[PDB]
């Protein structure tokens, strides 16, 4: 799925050194980027929408159970006339791309957090420069407006979700030569206020200069799309113990880069729960991160994890595998990983995994690991006793890894909370309706807008009309679409058509076709007795 | 001198309108003498109405013939043609042949223009090449009517107003006098001024946009209506596209594009047409259907 978000704005109408607008070359870089997709066997069920910067009735052009088709209609008349209305329209489209995701069972904030449920979307945000203008004046900020919450909303606290992220392009084309070619193999960042926003989620912001560079950076982006996995990494808190063939100084500490969940749906087990203790009776559930903040501990900790264990293969994207690369990839060693913010009862932190190394020494495997790994894996009343430090639904997802080998638990103390379950089917209900209420609502404009509004400076209600570009006026049925030059002319043409008792009779005077002509679709409307035998 | 050359080109004309092709000499010499003559004409080639303006023949002398027993003789009415007619044919060297004896014949009552299948690198990959190389045995008829093909103007002038060109409009040019100051005698690049004119398409897109030909870009209707009201025109005829009717009206009148091919490569099986324009700049669109074989 893929979002392109073109603004259409009127900042989008000066021209550029070529000789087209901003606007006729995001839309070309759109179509290059469409083809240049084609190119790798993975574009079949991908689906394509559009946001503009209009009206939340008009800024979406092609949604959801909308097909290619007229997807390209609507990005083939855009039309650049508005304000830069990038906050809105961020924010829009990220209510566009959540709208199933509270009725399917993605993020149900209940039970865990499932990874291997993933519904990737790009933006590319194509806007210009800068000087964004909100119709008052000029902000230097940036801020999404916060004036009607989608129900269910107050328990991620952010717009952007698990798999969201978001590249931009600004555009920036000198107008007399564009002659800034240098640097051959370098894209640098394009330094404004979409550059916090971009890097929040986890995705970069190119700065386009010149065709070249246009071309460099969408044959770049076109490698950056994948199942979306980001989870954020911190450097606390071990004080760089990294001790093993070097010592230890760095920037690898905040890595917020995704991880590449390939499927065998993606199949997998043991998800990050959540980030706080849940009590058995909370009647309101404290809002989740879309980012876990996660946290790893340079320890070796027997690193060798070797046991009938359902394998999981979470490719992590090398980003920041330089501070690895520095250690020699940690050969035959690992270092654990645990989630903050009140993982237990009484407790900062437990590790429940590492980030141990392919033999390759390629990229970081990932291995996620149960909620504590070193104490159940090596009954005399021992588990009964163990299954106290673990979060209470967290019991769900390991009993089916249970059924592998039997089943000695029930449905005794499967609950997660009394007051959780309320108040959660209204607000799935809620969310379909207004899905639905979206989704209908998508290519039916009816503007119906036309005058000049006379005011005084019949009375306090006349306004004149505006000139209708798709009139289509009825020269042979309405007799006042008949100018006065060709009058008379026009009135024998009428008699004779009248006159000549024809068959299928019309009303207009000349309508050859449409803009389009195709050759299969005039030809399947006729009979040729021939098949051509030899 | 003069009266012996004009009998051989009126013999030539009556043996070209017979389904019959010339000689090897014969062509050189209809080709130097179309050098010679097309050397005065500039890109824009200011036509006077009354005349009758054709689109796309692609090669098909039958079709041609058609096109004259429908739309008035050569000799009597004008013609200005909009290229396409040397590619896609059985019969592509005997309409070149004819179009280009009644040219260097009628200079003051025929103009043809310049088609992006006039070129080197297009007749070699469409039949054009194959079919000089097996009728005339070697390839120099072929190569005489590429040095030729240079020679042909770009757009034409009608009355002022009308604006006739094989691809349509460019973004790199905003005047007739940017057309007006371009080396024609150049092979068709894949890129520029040129290429834009001969491979342009109109469409609802507004602005501009790549094609998916491979060359030329493709406007909308407030582009061609800002070439028209900054240029003082009315009207721009064009024949790049295969049409159903013959005639087609786009950009609220601004565009017409004229398909004169009937049954375009055989498979189709669509119809043709012609604008006859008068001496009062009155359209008239003669459509017509392929003569029997
Ligand atoms: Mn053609
Ligand atoms: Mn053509």
């Amino acid at each position: 799925i893929l979002l392109f978000l073109i603004d259409t704005s009127a900042s989008m109408n000066q021209r550029s050194h070529l000789g087209t607008t901003y606007l006729d070359t995001a839309k070309g870089a759109v179509e290059t980027f469409m083809k240049l997709r084609a190119r790798d066997p993975a574009s079949r069920g991908d689906r394509y929408m559009l946001v503009t910067f209009e009206e939340p009735p008009y800024a979406i052009k092609a949604g959801w159970k909308e097909n290619h088709a007229t997807f390209m209609n609507e990005l083939k008349n855009l039309q650049a006339e508005g304000l830069t209305t990038l906050g809105q329209s961020l924010r829009t489209a990220f209510d566009l791309l959540n709208l199933n995701r509270l009725v399917t069972g993605i993020d149900n904030y209940g039970q865990g957090r499932n990874p291997f449920f993933l519904e990737p979307a790009i933006i590319i945000t194509i806007t210009d420069g800068s000087k964004l203008t909100t119709t008052s004046g000029v902000q230097d900020e940036l801020h999404l407006p916060l004036n009607s919450p989608l129900p269910g909303s107050e328990l991620t606290k952010e717009p952007f979700r698990w798999d969201q992220r978001l590249f931009a392009l600004v555009l920036r084309l000198p107008g007399t030569m564009s002659v800034e070619s240098e640097q051959l193999t370098g894209v640098p960042l394009d330094d404004s206020a979409i550059t916090p926003m971009c890097e929040v989620t986890g995705g970069r912001s190119y700065s386009v200069c010149s065709p070249r560079m246009l071309n460099q950076c969408l044959e770049s982006l076109v490698q950056k799309v994948q199942s979306g996995v980001v989870i954020n990494f911190e450097k606390a808190g071990p004080d760089p113990s990294p001790v093993e063939d070097g010592q230890p100084d760095g920037s690898q500490p905040w890595h917020s880069c995704h991880k590449l969940i390939y499927v065998r749906v993606p199949i997998g087990h043991w998800p990050v729960p959540e980030s706080f203790w849940p009590d058995q009776n909370s009647p309101t559930l404290p809002p989740r991160t879309s980012h876990p903040v996660v946290k790893f501990s340079c320890t070796d900790c027997e690193p060798m994890v070797i046991d009938k264990l359902p394998f999981d293969k979470y490719e992590l994207e090398p980003s920041p595998l330089t501070q690895f690369i520095l250690e020699r990839k940690s050969p035959q060693t690992c270092w654990q990983v645990y989630v903050s913010n009140s993982a237990k009862y009484s407790e900062l932190g437990h590790p429940f995994g590492y980030l141990k190394a392919s033999t390759a020494l390629n990229c970081v495997n990932l291995f996620v690991m149960p909620y504590n790994y070193p104490v159940l894996l090596p009954w005399r009343q021992s588990f009964e006793s163990y299954l106290k430090t673990m979060p209470p639904y967290y019991l769900g997802p390991l009993k089916k890894a249970v059924r592998m080998m039997g089943a000695p638990n029930l449905i005794a103390d499967s609950m997660e909370y009394g007051l959780s379950y309320s108040v959660i089917s209204y607000l799935k209900k809620l969310s379909q309706q207004a899905k639905i209420e979206s989704d209908r609502v998508i290519g039916s404009v009816g503007k119906k807008v036309v005058q000049e509004t006379g005011i005084k400076v019949e009375y306090t209600g006349f306004q004149v009309a505006l000139l209708n570009k798709d009139l289509k006026p009825q020269t042979f049925r309405n007799a006042y679409d008949i100018p006065r030059r060709n009058l008379l002319d026009h009135l024998t043409r009428m008699r004779s058509n009248l006159l000549k008792s024809t068959r299928r009779f019309l009303k207009g005077q000349d309508e050859d076709q449409v803009h389009s002509v195709p050759i299969a679709q005039m030809g399947n409307y006729q009979e040729y007795l021939k098949q051509v035998p030899s | 001198d003069e009266k012996v050359f004009t009998k051989e080109l009126d013999q030539w004309i009556e043996q070209l309108n017979e389904c019959k092709q010339l000689s090897e000499s014969q062509v050189k010499s209809l080709c130097e003498k179309a050098k010679e003559i097309l050397t005065k004409e500039s890109n824009v080639q200011e036509v006077r109405c009354p005349v009758t303006v054709c689109g796309d023949v692609h090669g098909q002398f039958h079709d041609l013939m058609e096109l004259f027993r429908i739309g008035g003789k050569s000799p009597d009415t004008n013609y200005l043609f909009m290229g396409d007619y040397v590619d896609r044919g059985y019969y592509s060297v005997e309409t070149v042949t004819l179009l280009v004896a009644l040219k260097v014949r009628y200079r003051e009552r025929i103009t043809i223009l310049r088609g992006n299948h006039e070129s080197r690198q297009i007749t070699q990959v469409y039949g054009f090449y194959d079919e000089c190389l097996r009728k005339y045995g070697n390839a120099n008829v072929w190569k005489y009517f590429t040095d030729l093909f240079d020679y042909l103007p770009l757009t034409a002038l009608v009355d002022g107003q009308i604006f006739c060109l094989h691809g349509g409009l460019s973004p790199s040019i905003d005047t007739l006098d940017h057309i007006r100051a371009l080396d024609r005698l150049q092979e068709v690049p894949h890129e520029g001024p040129m290429c834009d004119l001969l491979w342009s398409d109109p469409d609802d897109r507004g602005g501009w946009g790549i094609s998916p030909r491979g060359a030329g870009y493709t406007f909308g209707q407030d582009i061609s209506e800002t070439f028209n009201h900054a240029n003082g025109l009315t009207l721009v005829s064009r024949a790049h596209q295969l049409v159903m009717e013959g005639y087609n009206w786009c950009h609220d009148r601004n565009v017409v594009t004229i398909f004169s091919a009937p049954n375009y490569c055989y498979r189709c099986g669509n119809q043709a047409a012609i604008m006859e324009l008068d001496d009062t700049l009155k359209y008239s669109f003669l459509q017509f259907d392929p003569a029997p074989r």
